[PDB]
């Protein structure tokens, strides 16, 4: 949304662009726009739900 | 002077004009080919006329 | 949420 998508090798983070501070990639950290097909040099992991511990409830 | 691939600075050029940078990954090889023809076109422009 | 909310 606004930020940067960066990994440890490991984990996949989005942080704010002049200061290193990592955030779990979450659906309000992120907005959609269409197919994995289109984006050059697109990656998988997770995005994590914000609403899933009460989907849990 | 830090790293960053040049897609994801044109992204974050296409997000300083208020265009959400999606428009730029679906649209990349497009983009590419606007800005390489039109720099092609500056070479036949300066070489027309002194 | 509202579909969410049909849980
Ligand atoms: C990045 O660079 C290397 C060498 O050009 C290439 O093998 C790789 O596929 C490139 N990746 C992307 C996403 O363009
Ligand atoms: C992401 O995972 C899918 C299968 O779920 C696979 O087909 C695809 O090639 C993977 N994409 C990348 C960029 O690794």
């Amino acid at each position: 949304r606004e930020g940067v998508f960066v990994s440890n090798g490991t984990h996949w983070f989005v942080t704010q662009r002049n200061f290193y501070e990592p955030q779990i990639i979450t659906t309000d950290n992120t907005f959609v726009s269409g197919n994995c097909d289109v984006v050059i040099g697109i990656v998988n992991n997770t995005v994590y739900d914000p609403l899933q511990p009460e989907l849990d409830s | 002077a830090l790293q960053i691939p040049f897609a994801m600075q044109m992204a974050y050029r296409f997000n300083g004009i208020g265009v959400t940078q999606n428009v730029l990954y679906e649209n990349q090889k497009l983009i590419a080919n606007q800005f390489n023809s039109a720099i092609g076109k500056i070479q036949d422009s300066l070489s027309s006329t002194a």
